[PDB]
């Protein structure tokens, strides 16, 4: 079958530049053009450029032109986007999508597979572990845990190590002012266990390589 | 209008046919009726009377039976109230050929009182009139028993007259002083030209006639064919200002189409058309979507030829052109492209994404210059040029305007000639991204080569190499080529110009040497005339029985060549000024 | 750039209805614009090209029809695997663009959120900040007003909001409002309170606590 794996997320520091790739299986390579969209978190979809994976040709956008470089290696069937001088308005999540037309002149530019997303983190922050603050009750009781000051995107929170699954909301991550991500996680749970079951929230932020552990009581 | 064809109205081109038609009919249409160029034929009617009050002529150009303009016969019912009682035709006078036959009307009257011997020319023309009406009354007393019915205003007849043999057999009388006019078809109540009861030609407001005023009329005054605003033209037997309505004019006549050596035209309300210069026009159908044809193949070409307008587009892609051998089809034979020499005008758009090797230029769209862009082939483009890898120059050398629309030439890495061209002048409108220009021949090589515009083309471009391919001249043109002089002073064709463009002097003028020869087209703007002068035109042949407003005018030529009118009793024309030139 | 107009932006309705989106396009670009789909968080899937050409695998309940400048998306009977985002894509200029995107949601009767309030834990405050959490629980629809009031005095440009997508059952949100203090502001007044005001609930609704209480 026709699949398009990307490669792992990256962070970057505003100035560096990141080369994405996107490995391709299933169909002939050359056959078809290769576009790149990204998408900002939380917002619309911006078409960056295609390549053509059988003669090499380019066409950036007018936006991008200048700091982009996408090129291709027909030995592995795998195509890369090198996106230099870059901003802290540059991070989003870079899809590469392919065409649906082998003579390209007919095609509608219509992208039948994607990848499946590289998350690309621009910011002058540096990589700092979470802290784990507990979120105590004061018939139906409501308890939580708080995610506080980290970077980068993203965190796995599970409540009792994936025991405990029914009320759970782990909500979207805030980003503050300073450059950290704050994020919180309430579950809902009966009065009556609130105090003869232990509720215990793990958190794992892989880049910085923390596992927390954290118990709630009253 | 007054005349209505055969098979409101006055005159009848045709045959005038009754028949089947019911009792209650109102036959008060038929009231105006003046003359019929064909028979009449009256059977198995069912009413009682035939009014033709105004009716004077049965012309009979057909005789019914081989023998009778007139044909009357059965006009009744078997077993119900209906049948045929009286021809009320009190001013009926002629029939030109042919005889009478009436018969097997049950109660038809007045009929054997009515000498036949007047109106029938034809003296031996069968005329019979048997088992007719029965108990008919008899004519009124004011009718000497002579009359088509019981009225007192309805008795004609009389007309009857012997003649001398001077004239033959158009006269009004026995003396040696009653000859018809010659243009009289039949008899007269005078020797004059607007007495007689039909016309051997034209009868124009009354009077009977060789021909209708012409459109054109010499002027004494201009020394010139002037246009005549007293014009009639030709329908049927009747001189007219104007046709009807729905009809056009065949160089003096009517007629409901064109030859199909001319195209009708409109000039000032008139509509009349001349003959095309060469060809005239025709639409075809286009190619591609909303046609019925993928491409232009060996099976569709055919139907392309002598076509001007193309209500539609071409598409030219290789399985037309190489053949589909899945589909069992013959490739397109490259030399019948030559059809398209003729197209001036496409719709919508031109593809073309394949061309036969051989041909390196698409001369055979020389004609072309209008492309409307009403239908765009793919993406928003009126003209796609692409993937032609064996082609030299593009050649639309009278290409002149793309309407609407984008343009796309692109992969034709063996294309010059275009890369200096001022696509604004073609495509009207923006030109802000509607050019699609890259990966043909680049113009590095093209330069080095020698391939790009002739300097002898504007600031605006080319098409291709040489003369005739330029968009606008840097001076001179002739025929849609570029040229450094007209024939001015000398050459094959003595020449002027007018607005950066020679045309050729009138034939008239005389060859000047080292100075002008002509200002403009007409033989007014010689400098001096070739053969003789006519006033201030130049003429081949001085007047000599053209057509005046006063009559006839006769010139003679003098030892310097001018044309002067002869004395007024000249008839045979002048070969000088005096009386013994006649 | 031929810059896209979706609309509506949001658009709420049920299993079973008849939805409408349409893209309007700045300049007329024939017949070449496309359709797709997103899930939160997942790649987008090609719905329709070439306005009306439907892709292999997608239902026959989604069908694109116009050309020119008005174009519409139309599916006709909503089904669960249907609520997600759309947008369009054209394909007439050499830049490609999108539009803002349609986010279809679930139709639903009005509930209310089940507030509660959550004061600073001390580990927290040993660090040297205090955060207050303000929660809005199983509600529905999607608009909130939370304003926070310390000792009855209302605090502007210092509380963030996060706000869930809809749940796959009852189709219901939850927001968290966390209104960040340094510890020398919160040693100063005794009474907290968020103040809520929703459709769902009669009155604003205002959930109070004091320091150390
Ligand atoms: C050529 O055609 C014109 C028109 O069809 C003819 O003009 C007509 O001339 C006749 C006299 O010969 C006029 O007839 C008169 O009509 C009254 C009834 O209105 C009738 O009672 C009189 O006894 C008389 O016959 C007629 O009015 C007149 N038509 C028009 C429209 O003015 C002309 O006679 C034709 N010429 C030839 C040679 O056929
Ligand atoms: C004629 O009509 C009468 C009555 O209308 C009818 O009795 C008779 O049979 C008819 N005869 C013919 C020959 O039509
Ligand atoms: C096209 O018109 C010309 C007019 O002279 C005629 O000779 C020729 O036969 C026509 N073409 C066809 C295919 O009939
Ligand atoms: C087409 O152009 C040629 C010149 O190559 C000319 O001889 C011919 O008369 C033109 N055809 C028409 C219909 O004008
Ligand atoms: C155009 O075609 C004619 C065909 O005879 C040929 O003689 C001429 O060289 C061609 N010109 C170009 C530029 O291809
Ligand atoms: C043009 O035709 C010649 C045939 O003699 C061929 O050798 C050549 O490859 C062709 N050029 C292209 C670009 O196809
Ligand atoms: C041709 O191009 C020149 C600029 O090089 C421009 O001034 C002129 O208007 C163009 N011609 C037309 C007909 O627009
Ligand atoms: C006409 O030709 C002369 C000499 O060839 C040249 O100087 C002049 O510029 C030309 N006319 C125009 C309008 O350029």
């Amino acid at each position: 079958q026709v699949q398009l794996v990307q490669s792992g997320a990256e962070v970057k520091k505003p100035g560096a530049s990141v080369k994405v790739s996107c490995k391709a299986s299933g169909y002939t390579f050359t056959g078809y053009y290769m576009h790149w969209v990204r998408q900002a978190p939380g917002q619309g979809l911006e078409w960056m450029g295609w390549i053509n994976p059988n003669s090499g040709g380019t066409n950036y956008a007018q936006k991008f032109q200048g700091r982009v470089t996408m090129t291709r290696d027909t030995s592995i069937s795998t195509a890369y986007m090198e996106l230099s001088r870059l901003r802290s308005d540059d991070t989003a999540v870079y899809y590469c999508a392919r065409d649906h037309g082998s003579r390209h002149f007919w095609s509608y530019w219509g992208f039948d597979y994607w990848g499946q997303g590289t998350l690309v983190t621009v910011s002058s922050a540096s990589t700092k572990g979470p802290s784990v603050f507990p979120l105590a009750p004061s018939g139906t009781a409501a308890l939580g845990c708080l995610v506080k000051d980290y970077f980068p995107e993203p965190v796995t929170v599970s409540w009792n190590s994936g025991a405990l699954t029914s009320g759970v909301h782990t909500f979207p991550a805030v980003l503050q002012s300073s450059g950290l991500y704050s994020l919180s996680s309430v579950v809902t749970v009966p009065s009556s266990s609130l105090g003869t079951q232990t509720y215990i929230c793990n958190v794992n932020h892989k880049p910085s390589n923390t596992k927390v552990d954290k118990r709630v009581e009253p | 209008q007054a005349v209505c064809p055969g098979t409101r109205c006055e005159v009848v081109m045709g045959n005038l046919e009754i028949v089947l038609t019911g009792h209650n009919a109102d036959l008060s249409f038929l009231q105006w009726i003046r003359e019929v160029t064909g028979y009449v034929l009256v059977a198995m009617n069912e009413f009682s009377t035939l009014p033709l009050p105004n009716l004077r002529v049965v012309r009979g150009t057909q005789v019914y039976d081989g023998k009778f303009a007139i044909f009357v016969m059965l006009n009744y019912n078997t077993n119900s109230s209906h049948a045929l009682r009286q021809l009320r035709l009190t001013q009926l006078t002629e029939i030109l050929s042919g005889g009478v036959y009436i018969e097997k009307n049950d109660k038809l009257c007045h009929m054997d009182t009515i000498d036949w011997r007047d109106i029938v020319r034809d003296r031996d023309a069968e005329i019979v009139v048997k088992d007719n009406g029965r108990s008919c009354p008899p004519c009124h007393e004011v009718c000497k028993g002579r009359c088509w019915g019981p009225g007192s205003e309805d008795c004609q007849t009389l007309t009857k007259t012997i003649c001398a043999p001077q004239c033959n057999g158009h006269c009004f009388g026995p003396n040696p002083n009653q000859c018809c006019h010659d243009e009289c078809a039949g008899g007269c109540s005078g020797p004059q030209d607007t007495d007689c009861f039909a016309c051997r030609h034209f009868n124009d407001s009354g009077a009977c006639v060789p021909r209708c005023p012409q459109p054109l009329v010499y002027n004494k005054l201009t020394f010139q064919l002037e246009p005549n605003p007293h014009t009639k033209y030709q329908y049927g037997g009747v001189c007219v200002a104007s046709c009807p309505h729905n009809f056009v004019v065949d160089q003096t006549s009517c007629v409901r189409a064109c030859p199909p050596d001319k195209m009708e035209v409109d000039k000032n309300g008139l509509k009349m058309c001349e003959p095309c210069g060469g060809l005239c026009p025709k639409a075809c159908e286009g190619t591609g979507s909303g046609s019925r044809f993928q491409t232009v193949d060996s099976s569709n070409i055919d139907g392309f030829v002598n076509c001007t307008k193309i209500l539609g587009n071409l598409d030219f892609l290789i399985t037309g052109l190489n053949g589909d051998p899945w589909h069992k089809i013959p490739a397109l034979d490259p030399e019948k492209l030559n059809v398209f020499r003729t197209v001036r005008e496409i719709t919508g758009y031109l593809n073309i994404q394949s061309w036969p090797p051989h041909m390196h230029n698409f001369s055979v769209f020389s004609n072309l210059t209008t492309i409307g862009g009403r239908s765009l082939y793919n993406r928003g483009f009126s003209l796609l040029i692409m993937k032609n890898l064996n082609v030299t120059s593009l050649g639309f050398r009278s290409l002149k305007e793309i309407s609407a629309g984008r343009i796309y030439i692109s992969a034709n890495r063996q294309l010059c000639y275009h890369h200096s061209l001022n696509w604004t002048k073609v495509l009207r409108g923006p030109t802000e991204e509607r050019l699609d220009i890259k990966h043909n021949r680049p113009r590095r090589d093209c330069v080095a080569e020698g391939k790009v515009c002739d300097p002898l083309c504007s600031s605006g471009g080319c098409w291709g190499p040489g003369p005739g391919q330029c968009l606008s001249c840097r001076n001179y043109s002739r025929g849609g080529v570029c040229v450094t002089h007209c024939n001015f002073l000398n050459g094959e064709p003595r020449e002027f110009a007018h607005e950066a463009e020679c045309f050729s002097c009138h034939p008239e003028c005389q060859p000047m040497e080292g100075t002008a020869t002509c200002n403009g087209s007409g033989s007014d703007t010689c400098a001096q005339c070739a053969h003789f002068r006519d006033g201030p035109h130049c003429v081949s042949s001085c007047p000599h029985g053209v057509l005046g407003a006063k009559g006839p005018i006769y010139k003679y030529p003098d030892v310097q060549n001018e044309c002067r009118p002869c004395h007024e009793n000249c008839t045979q024309g002048c070969k000088g000024p005096e009386l013994q030139d006649c | 750039d031929i810059q896209m107009t979706q609309s509506p932006s949001s658009l709420s309705a049920s299993v079973g209805d008849r939805v409408t989106i349409t893209c309007r396009a700045s300049q007329s670009i024939s017949s070449y614009l496309n359709w797709y789909q997103q899930k939160p968080g997942k790649a987008p899937k090609l719905l329709i090209y070439a306005a009306s050409s439907l892709q292999s695998g997608v239902p026959s309940r989604f069908s694109g029809s116009g050309s020119g400048t008005d174009f519409t998306l139309t599916i006709s009977s909503l089904q669960p695997e249907d609520f997600a985002t759309y947008y369009c894509q054209q394909s007439y200029s050499t830049p490609p663009t999108f539009g803002q995107g349609t986010k279809v949601e679930i139709k639903r009767t009005v509930a209310a959120p089940s507030v509660f309030i959550f004061p600073p834990s001390d580990e927290q405050l040993k660090s040297g900040t205090a955060s207050v959490v303000c929660l809005l629980n199983n509600f529905y629809p999607r608009e909130a007003k939370v304003q926070w009031k310390v000792d009855n005095a209302l605090q502007s440009g210092n509380s963030q909001e996060s706000v869930t997508e809809q749940d796959s059952k009852d189709s219901t949100y939850s927001l968290s409002s966390t209104l960040t203090l340094s510890k020398a502001d919160y040693e100063k007044h005794k009474v907290y309170a968020c103040e809520v005001t929703h459709q769902g609930l009669s009155s604003p609704v205002t959930k109070s606590f004091n320091r150390g209480e």
